[PDB]
């Protein structure tokens, strides 16, 4: 041997010490509360509110209101036999071209 | 530019030169040494004397000053090298190393 | 303010507080002899103070508390285990050897800083420089190596050539028969496994290597059993030893001034004790290391600084 | 060494330095450098052995010849202009002359030996003081004479000594060594930006002299000086260690720590002035720099070598003497970044 | 079962004289521990005088 | 953002003031409680993004990525707390302020509105990240793997510092708004070549291009578990952000610079995939898996197409999810047998079914299986690379059939046959564990219930 080394250590079972662990802490209560308090947080407050929540958040994207322009520019167009798409999306007597 | 300030720049070159080639002695690096200081001497107050700047003589006089200082220095430096080692060479000035 | 640059520069002088009395006397001997009773005796009458011989858990004596610390933290070595099996294949005589040699390097700091700061002379049982004769006994019994012969050497350079040499050695001579007889009087069993030849060797490391050095440095002083009991006589021929050769009348201010310097300073005299050499025997793994540090950081007066331990007592931390 | 007689010395070092710093006239900034010297010498000898003595020798050397060139170039420009005040200098051969000389004085390259043999040689407080304040003087001077200075010499000696540092410093493994080469480096940095801003050389000169400071000092309460003396600090006072770590990190340039901080403002100042090959060069040669800290960081924190079997005595005592101003120099050394615009302040 | 922590042999290959040894790098040695070279043997030489007779 | 960015910086204080054996319990429930309240971000808007400050500003490409990152870490908790136990309080203290350090970058990294601040943080993710591996990996080879992830990441992103300077330098801004309003085409010359290069190849070191992605089996195989979670989930999409957002000045010059950069990423997902079908290692065949996705992202990107942008961003969420979890996975299988060859431990279907399920579940993801987002990102770069070139198609289609063969390797030799005779010691699975692969599994599956939330801007 070229050291003063310890030799390694048996691997810790948590289950020999407490049979009804869940692998969080060796101390038994510490243990309980630490399952406790990640599976409600995690699963019930993060998982059901933010589901709950991103499901209801408001239309800020604008696709109702994009349709219901659309509709409305769709009737405008065809009532009175325009184009429903304009050739051009800007106007040619603003743009000035080179000569 | 006369040919006594080329002659004596040349006298600085040449002391610079042997200063820069050791060969065994610390002592023979240390009087290159101070012949340069000589020949800045000499080149300063040629130039001092041919324009009459009356204020700049005592100019060579602290460069001498401080001449001395770096002779004193070298040679302290000198007397502890070779109580040292035996010998004033500069192939024992090797223990450290880059 | 404690001693420093600036109490030098105010004019704290050594040479000032000294009183041609402050003398460091090593009383030295083979295993079992007299020079305990002797060296009480020397501290008694001249008025010395006593050290005595710094075992393991000397460190532990002199920091926190006096009370001795757990041997897998101080020491990590035996004795009684060196009696018992002394070619160990752990190490154990050589752990045990250095361990011993630094402990005699802290306590002669110790005794210096004492005299140094104080002017009263000092006795120590053993010194550093004769902590060497049971290295010698040691290698010439096979029960260490040449390598750990080396290292200690190297340790021993860089260490005690730094310090000053006792003023007076006084070596107790006793026969080997004499001394195993003693020894089997004791009792003790793991001293009473001392073999014949391992007391031999120490006396030939005395006689022929120790008493001749320490003869040049200034004068040495022998006695037999029965001069050694007589003590009224020994410090008589100590009063009397008016010659000094040694480095003492070389010593000026500024000399003292780096000796006191260095032997205040605890961490610095034991600087060189642990150099990185990988000897089997001394070397101690990561492993091994971190789980001990953590067991002497949970000691109770050692997690901080000996002004700040609250779970021992120490009031007004937080305005300290 | 006298207590008396080394404060005395250690004040005529910062006299003759601040007599260059403060002077107007080329012959008392050749006073203050040859002063500086005179007085430097026995610091570099307080501990005597042949190593000690050795180093002083070979520092006295190189910086009598470096004095020697300056005042030559002094004469040749007064030859030329009849000015003593020091400003543009009006020759090009003594500006040459000037900033070979001032080279010699900082170490850069091609005359960088001598940094890391004098460090090497002599001590831990010696080799503070030498790297910071003897590099705090010739700064100044070129600082002074920058208009004039030769942009191609200037940074040729800025790369060479870059990527010298870089090497040396990768085979090295004494810590006093490492320093030195990091040193090098550094001035490299500062005096590559230097024709440029000498606003981000003070910048650059103060935030190395932080690290320096915090660095030796580290050392200094450690007491290390090689790479396997720096392992056994974790079994003593693992606190230093981690600093230590952290210290490295910034040294190496490591955002968000303030080594980054010189090396993004020169980059940028460089970049204003149409440079590109040389800050981007000079980037990634600071990557030995970064390679040889982190070999130094794996032996001393983050990994935990064999101690030996005396450290419990070790772990029994504490230590005496408190370092000055060490947890003021760890944090500037740090966590400073967001401060970066006081460079302004600095201007 | 446990972390790696470095041993004898990773100490050793960084204790060396430098790093990346050569044939001359190996004929160097690393400096004392306490930067103090031992003293050299040199001889004084003091100057033998014939004082006399003449 | 700095109702989120506070929080962070207060479960620093927290955890180096809660008691010994609390830290695990404070930590998770605060990160859970950070993550919730990070939820609100992807309320996002169809015009332009939420610019909540001059320094901060968030979009539809930030906001699942730091939803992401806030998620990540209270599961990195819990897997640290299953390997640290022996640990000092000390030492488990510090492991925490790294994830928390690494946390906090990464956020302000996702929200700096500012080319030049996002460079800082970005490169300021390295520090924990090596300390982590380098000092709290179990083998040899950390130290190794901590140099080569360095090195690389730093060779790569210097040249960016230099071309950023100087394009802040040339136009006056690096605002990411100022430089999309007022970008300019980039002409064909050599300058140009050379900005588009140093800004590109800090961007492809970090993801990793194939050619420059040694460093990522090094360090992911030689991290521990945290560190092997963010590496591969969050790390990996600093590239991947950092090339979308900074190619709005880089064109039309991606248009001819992007041929070798699509040749290596087609190229090199095949050979990464047939790398994985031979790996001894499970950890290795993770990371390369980790490699192949990725080099379809940067395909994704490259070709640059409102289709393309969706899938990437996709297919980064979903791959950081499901590495994530797989890396969990073969952890508890390692911390079982102390080895990480795969054919060491066999039969763990009939040792531990419901491990052996949510391995068959984080194998379904692995591969493209409908109507996973892995998939829908998947699919989505394919349609934009049948609409580049109709030989991009051969190419994805063997990579697909790679990626399911190794896939099912993985899962058919760790789960089924006949268990090792002579490993008596594995311990039926705990709670935390199981917990542990249901937080990852169950968010990607209503994610793919709601899949516009995780399209990007482009949407
Ligand atoms: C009357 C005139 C005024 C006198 C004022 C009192 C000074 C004298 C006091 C005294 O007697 O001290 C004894 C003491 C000598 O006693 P010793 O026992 O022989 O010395 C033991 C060693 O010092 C043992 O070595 P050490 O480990 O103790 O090292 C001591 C010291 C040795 O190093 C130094 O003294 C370094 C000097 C400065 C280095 C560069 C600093 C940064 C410069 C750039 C700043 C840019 C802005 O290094 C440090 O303390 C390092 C940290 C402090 C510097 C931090 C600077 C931050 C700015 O003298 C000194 O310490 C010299 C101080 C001189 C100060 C002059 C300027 C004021
Ligand atoms: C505020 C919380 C922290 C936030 C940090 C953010 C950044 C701040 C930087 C500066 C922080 C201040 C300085 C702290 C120094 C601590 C040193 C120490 O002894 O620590 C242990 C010490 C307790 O242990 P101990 O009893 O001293 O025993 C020590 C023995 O070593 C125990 O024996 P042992 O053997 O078990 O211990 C060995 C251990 C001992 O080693 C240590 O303890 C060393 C710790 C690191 C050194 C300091 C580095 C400073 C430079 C800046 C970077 C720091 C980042 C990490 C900060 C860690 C803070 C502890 O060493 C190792 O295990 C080696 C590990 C090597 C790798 C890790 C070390 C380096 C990490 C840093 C590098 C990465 C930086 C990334 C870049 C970004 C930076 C922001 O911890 C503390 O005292 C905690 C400090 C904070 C307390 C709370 C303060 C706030 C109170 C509430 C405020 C409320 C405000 C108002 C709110 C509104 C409602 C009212
Ligand atoms: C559902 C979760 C699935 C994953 C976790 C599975 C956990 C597990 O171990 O389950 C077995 C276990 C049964 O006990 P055991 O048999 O003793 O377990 C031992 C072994 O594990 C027994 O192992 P095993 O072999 O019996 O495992 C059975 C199962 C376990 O594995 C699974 O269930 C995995 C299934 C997903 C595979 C991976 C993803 C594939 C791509 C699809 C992704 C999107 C899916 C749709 C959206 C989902 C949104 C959530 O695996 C399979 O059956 C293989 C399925 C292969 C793929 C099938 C074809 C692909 C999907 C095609 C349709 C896609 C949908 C769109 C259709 C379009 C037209 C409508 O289940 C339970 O005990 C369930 C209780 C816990 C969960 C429920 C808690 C109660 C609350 C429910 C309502 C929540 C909302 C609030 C209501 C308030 C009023
Ligand atoms: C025993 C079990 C057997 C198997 C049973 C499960 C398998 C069946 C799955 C198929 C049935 C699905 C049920 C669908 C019910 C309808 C609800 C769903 O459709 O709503 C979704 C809503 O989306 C979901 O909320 C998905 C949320 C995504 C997860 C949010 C994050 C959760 C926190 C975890 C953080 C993870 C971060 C990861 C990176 C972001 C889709 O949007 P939408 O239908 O139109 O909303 C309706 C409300 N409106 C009308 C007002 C618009
Ligand atoms: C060995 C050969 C090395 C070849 C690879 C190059 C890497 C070494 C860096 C050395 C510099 C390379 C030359 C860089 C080009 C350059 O300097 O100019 C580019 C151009 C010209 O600027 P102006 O002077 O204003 O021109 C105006 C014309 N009227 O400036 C810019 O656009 C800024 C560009 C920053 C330079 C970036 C360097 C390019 C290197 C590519 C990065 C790839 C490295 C990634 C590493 C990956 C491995 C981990
Ligand atoms: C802490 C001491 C004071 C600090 C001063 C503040 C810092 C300023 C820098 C130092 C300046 C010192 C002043 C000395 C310069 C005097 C120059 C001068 O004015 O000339 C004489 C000054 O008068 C004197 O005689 C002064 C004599 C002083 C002698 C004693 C000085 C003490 C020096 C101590 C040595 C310390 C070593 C310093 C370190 C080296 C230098 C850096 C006046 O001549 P006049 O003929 O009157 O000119 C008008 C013409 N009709
Ligand atoms: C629909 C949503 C409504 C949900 C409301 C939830 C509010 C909190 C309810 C859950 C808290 C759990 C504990 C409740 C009361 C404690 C019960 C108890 O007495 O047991 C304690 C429980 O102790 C704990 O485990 C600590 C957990 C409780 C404190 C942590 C919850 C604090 C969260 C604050 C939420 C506010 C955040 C809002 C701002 C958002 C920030 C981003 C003792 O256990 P130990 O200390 O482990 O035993 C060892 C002693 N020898
Ligand atoms: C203008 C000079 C500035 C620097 C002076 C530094 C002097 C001290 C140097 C030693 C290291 C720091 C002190 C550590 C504790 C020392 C032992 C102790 O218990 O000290 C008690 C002391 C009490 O303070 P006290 O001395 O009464 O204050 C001055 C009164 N005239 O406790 C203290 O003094 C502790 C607080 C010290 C001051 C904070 C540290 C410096 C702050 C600098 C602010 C600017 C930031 C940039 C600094 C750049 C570097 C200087
Ligand atoms: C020993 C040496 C080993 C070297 C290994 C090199 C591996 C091969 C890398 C490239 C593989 C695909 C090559 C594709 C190619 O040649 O593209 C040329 C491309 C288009 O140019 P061109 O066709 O002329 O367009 C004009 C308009 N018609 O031209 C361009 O797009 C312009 C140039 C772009 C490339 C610049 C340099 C980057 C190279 C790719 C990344 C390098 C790093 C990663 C590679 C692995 C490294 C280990
Ligand atoms: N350096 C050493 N190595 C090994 N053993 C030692 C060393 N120094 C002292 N000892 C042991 O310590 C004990 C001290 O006994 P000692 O004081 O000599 O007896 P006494 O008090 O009768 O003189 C002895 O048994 C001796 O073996």
């Amino acid at each position: 041997i070229r050291l003063q080394e310890d030799p390694d250590p048996e691997d810790e079972n948590l289950y020999e010490k407490n049979p009804d662990s869940h692998g969080y802490d060796k101390d038994p209560i510490v243990d309980l509360w630490n399952m406790r308090v990640v599976f409600f947080f995690g699963f019930s407050i993060v998982l059901v509110l933010g589901s709950t929540f991103v499901a209801y958040l408001p239309d800020y994207r604008m696709q109702e209101w994009a349709r219901r322009e659309a509709e409305r520019l769709v009737k405008y167009r065809e009532a009175n036999g325009l184009p429903l798409m304009e050739s051009n999306c800007f106007d040619p007597n603003k743009i000035q071209l080179p000569e | 530019m006369p040919l006594v300030y080329m002659n004596i720049i040349m006298a600085f070159a040449i002391a610079l030169a042997g200063l820069l080639m050791y060969r065994s002695h610390l002592m023979s690096s240390l009087l290159c040494l101070e012949g340069m200081m000589l020949s800045l001497f000499i080149m300063s107050t040629l130039i001092i004397l041919n324009t009459h700047f009356t204020l700049a003589n005592m100019m060579p006089i602290i460069l001498l000053v401080f001449a001395a200082c770096e002779a004193a220095l070298g040679l302290s430096l000198l007397v502890m090298v070779s109580n040292t080692y035996g010998t004033d060479y500069v192939q024992n000035l090797n223990l450290l190393q880059c | 303010l404690q001693y420093g640059p600036l109490a030098f520069v105010l004019g704290e002088r050594t040479t000032r507080k000294l009183t041609e009395t402050s003398k460091v006397i090593t009383v030295d001997g083979n295993i079992c002899s007299g020079k305990g009773r002797l060296a009480r005796e020397i501290a008694e009458k001249l008025g010395l103070r006593h050290f005595p011989e710094a075992g393991i858990h000397y460190a532990d004596s002199t920091t926190g508390d006096g009370k001795p610390l757990d041997v897998q933290l101080s020491g990590n070595c035996s004795l009684e285990k060196f009696y018992d099996d002394p070619k160990s294949n752990d190490g154990n005589s050589y752990r045990l050897q250095s361990w011993l040699y630094a402990s005699r390097l802290l306590q002669y700091a110790d005794a210096l800083e004492h005299l140094l700061s104080t002017g009263q002379g000092v006795v120590l049982e053993r010194s550093i420089y004769s902590d060497f004769v049971f290295l010698e006994a040691m290698y010439r019994q096979g029960f260490i190596r040449k390598q750990c012969v080396e290292h200690y050497n190297e340790v021993k350079k860089v260490t005690a050539c730094e310090y000053l040499p006792p003023h007076v050695v006084v070596y107790v001579d006793v026969p080997v028969p004499e001394i195993q007889s003693r020894i089997q009087k004791k009792g003790n069993p793991h001293e009473m496994k001392i073999t014949a030849a391992y007391l031999q060797d120490i006396e030939n490391a005395y006689k022929k290597t120790f008493l001749p050095e320490m003869s040049e440095k200034c004068e040495v002083l022998q006695y037999s059993a029965r001069e050694a009991e007589d003590a009224e006589k020994v410090v008589e021929d100590i009063e009397y030893l008016k010659c000094d050769k040694g480095p003492w009348p070389d010593q000026d201010d500024r000399t003292f001034h780096r000796l006191r310097m260095l032997v205040q300073n605890k961490l610095e005299v034991l600087n060189y004790t642990t150099i990185p050499v990988y000897l089997p025997e001394i070397t101690i793994g990561a492993h091994q290391s971190d789980r001990v540090f953590q067991k002497f950081t949970e000691l109770p007066g050692r997690k901080y600084s000996p002004g700040y331990n609250e779970d021992v007592g120490d009031k007004w931390i937080w305005l300290k | 060494m006298n207590p008396i007689i080394y404060t005395t010395l250690i004040m005529t070092v910062m006299s003759g330095t601040m007599l260059v710093m403060i002077s107007s006239h080329w012959l008392l900034i050749w006073i203050g450098f040859e002063m500086n010297l005179l007085a430097m010498i026995p610091v570099l000898m307080k501990n005597f052995n042949p190593r000690a003595t050795e180093a002083a020798t070979k520092y006295f050397l190189t910086q009598a010849t470096a004095s020697m060139m300056l005042m030559m170039a002094i004469i040749i420009n007064l030859l030329y202009s009849g000015q003593w005040t020091i400003t543009k200098m009006f020759n090009p051969v003594a500006m040459t002359m000037m900033t070979m000389a001032l080279a010699m004085k900082l170490g850069l390259s091609p005359f960088h030996f001598w940094v890391p043999e004098v460090t090497q040689g002599i001590s831990l407080q010696a080799g503070l003081l030498l790297l910071t304040w003897q590099k705090l003087a010739p700064l100044s001077v070129l600082c002074q004479i920058s208009q004039s200075i030769n942009p191609n010499l200037m940074l040729t000696m800025a790369m060479l000594s870059i990527l010298i540092g870089g090497w040396g410093g990768l085979n090295q493994t004494q810590l006093r060594k490492i320093m030195a080469y990091s040193s090098i480096a550094h001035m490299g940095w500062m005096t590559a930006v230097l024709p440029y801003n000498t606003t981000m050389t003070i910048l650059n000169l103060l935030i190395y002299i932080t690290m320096t400071l915090a660095m030796f000092m580290l050392l200094i309460h450690s007491s290390a000086t090689t790479t396997l003396s720096l392992s056994h600090t974790w079994n003593k006072m693992p606190v230093i260690t981690s600093l230590m770590m952290v210290t490295l990190l910034s040294m190496g340039g490591l955002p968000p720590l303030s080594g980054f901080m010189p090396k993004w403002m020169i980059i940028q100042e460089m970049t204003k002035n149409e440079s590109i090959i040389m800050p981007t060069l000079m980037a990634m040669t600071a990557l030995l720099n970064l390679y040889f800290y982190m070999r130094l960081a794996y032996s001393s924190s983050l990994t935990m070598f064999p101690s030996t079997n005396n450290m419990k005595m070790k772990w029994q005592f504490e230590h005496t003497k408190q370092m000055k101003l060490l947890p003021t120099m760890i944090v500037l050394s740090t966590l400073v970044l967001p401060m970066t615009p006081a460079l302004s302040s600095l201007n | 079962a446990r972390q790696w922590q470095p041993d004898v042999e990773w100490a050793e290959q960084f204790g060396g004289a430098v790093m990346y040894p050569t044939k001359e790098t190996a004929h160097w040695k690393p400096p004392p521990w306490n930067d103090v070279d031992p003293p050299k043997d040199t001889l004084v030489s003091n100057l033998t005088l014939n004082f006399g007779p003449q | 953002m700095l109702k989120i960015i506070i929080p962070t910086t207060m479960l620093l204080p927290m955890t180096w003031m809660s008691k010994h054996n609390m830290i695990w319990i404070n930590a998770t429930v605060h990160s859970l409680l950070i993550s919730l309240i990070s939820l609100s971000l992807l309320n996002q808007l169809g015009e332009n993004s939420l610019n909540f400050s001059l320094t901060f500003f968030s979009d539809s490409l930030s906001a699942p990525l730091l939803v992401l990152t806030t998620w990540l870490l209270p599961l990195m908790l819990m897997a640290s707390q299953s390997h640290l136990s022996k640990e000092t309080t000390t030492r488990k203290k510090l492991y925490i302020t790294m994830l928390i350090l690494l946390q906090l970058f990464l956020i302000m990294t996702f929200t700096a509105t500012e080319l030049i601040l996002f460079y800082i943080l970005f490169e300021a993710t390295l520090v924990p990240t090596l300390i982590i591996i380098t000092r709290w990996g179990n083998q040899t080879e950390r130290l190794n793997a901590g140099l080569y992830f360095l090195f690389y990441t730093l060779a790569g992103s210097l040249p960016l510092l230099v071309a950023l300077v100087y394009i802040q330098n040339t136009t006056g801004s690096l605002n990411f708004l100022i430089i999309h309003y007022w970008s300019h085409p980039l002409s064909n010359s050599w300058s140009n070549i050379f900005m588009w290069l140093a800004c590109i190849m800090a961007f492809m070191v970090k993801m990793p291009l194939y050619g420059l992605h040694l460093w990522l089996p090094k360090a992911h195989v030689e991290a521990p578990i945290a560190g092997s979670m963010v590496l591969a989930a969050v790390l990996l999409k600093l590239g991947g952000y950092g090339m979308m957002r900074i190619t709005t000045i880089l064109n039309p010059l991606t248009n001819y610079m992007a041929y070798p950069f699509l040749m290596l990423s087609m190229w090199g997902m095949i050979m990464t995939s047939s790398i994985c079908l031979r790996q001894t290692d499970l950890k290795s065949l993770i990371a390369y898996s980790s490699v192949s996705h990725m080099a379809l992202v940067i395909v994704a990107i490259m070709i640059q197409t409102p289709w393309s942008f969706m899938g990437a961003t996709a297919l980064m969420i979903a791959h950081g999810l499901t590495s994530s979890m797989l890396f969990c996975l073969a952890n508890t299988n390692y911390e079982r047998v102390h080895s990480r060859t795969m054919i060491l431990a066999r039969g763990l279907q009939t040792l531990l079914p419901l491990m052996a399920t949510w391995w068959l579940v984080a194998s379904l993801t692995n591969l493209a299986l409908p109507p996973s987002i892995n998939l829908i990102g998947e699919l989505f770069i394919i349609t934009a690379s049948f609409s580049w070139s109709n030989i991009t198609i051969i190419l994805m289609g063997m990579n697909m059939m790679i990626t399911a063969l190794y896939s099912l390797y993985m899962l058919i030799t760790t789960q089924r046959g006949k268990y090792t005779h002579h490993i008596n010691n594995i311990k039926p699975s705990f709670t935390r564990e199981n917990a542990l692969m249901a937080l990852h599994i169950l968010p990607l599956l209503l994610l793919t219930l709601n899949p516009k939330m995780i399209l990007g801007p482009l949407y």
